């Protein structure tokens, strides 16, 4: 799974089967990292109009 | 892939199924790759 974003701590209580997370608009918002099993929130990198 | 979804619910109804909502969490994702068309459940006898 490839993508770009900032990985931050999260407070989402994932169930054991659950691996990643999707927001209202269906964009992936969090992922569970292998090896360490932690849940990292994915927030899109800042962009805007110059 | 043979998917087993499971849920355990504490109930106190005597005879029929309870009426309510309970989502089944996925329990086992099983890699078998075989044809299944018929099944049979296993019970336990009591000997005295
Ligand atoms: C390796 O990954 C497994 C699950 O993918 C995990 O249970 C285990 O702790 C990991 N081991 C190390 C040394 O990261």
């Amino acid at each position: 799974l490839t993508g770009t974003g900032v990985l931050t701590e999260s407070n989402k209580k994932f169930l054991p089967f659950q691996q990643f997370g999707r927001d209202i608009d269906d964009t992936t918002d969090a992922v569970r990292d292998p090896q360490t099993l932690e849940i990292l929130d994915i927030t899109p990198c800042s962009f805007g109009g110059v | 892939y043979f998917k087993i979804y499971s849920k355990h619910t504490p109930i106190n109804l005597v005879r029929d199924l309870p009426q309510g909502f309970s989502a089944l969490e996925p329990l086992v994702d099983l890699p078998i790759g075989i044809n299944i068309t018929r099944f049979q459940t296993l019970l336990a006898l009591h000997r005295s």
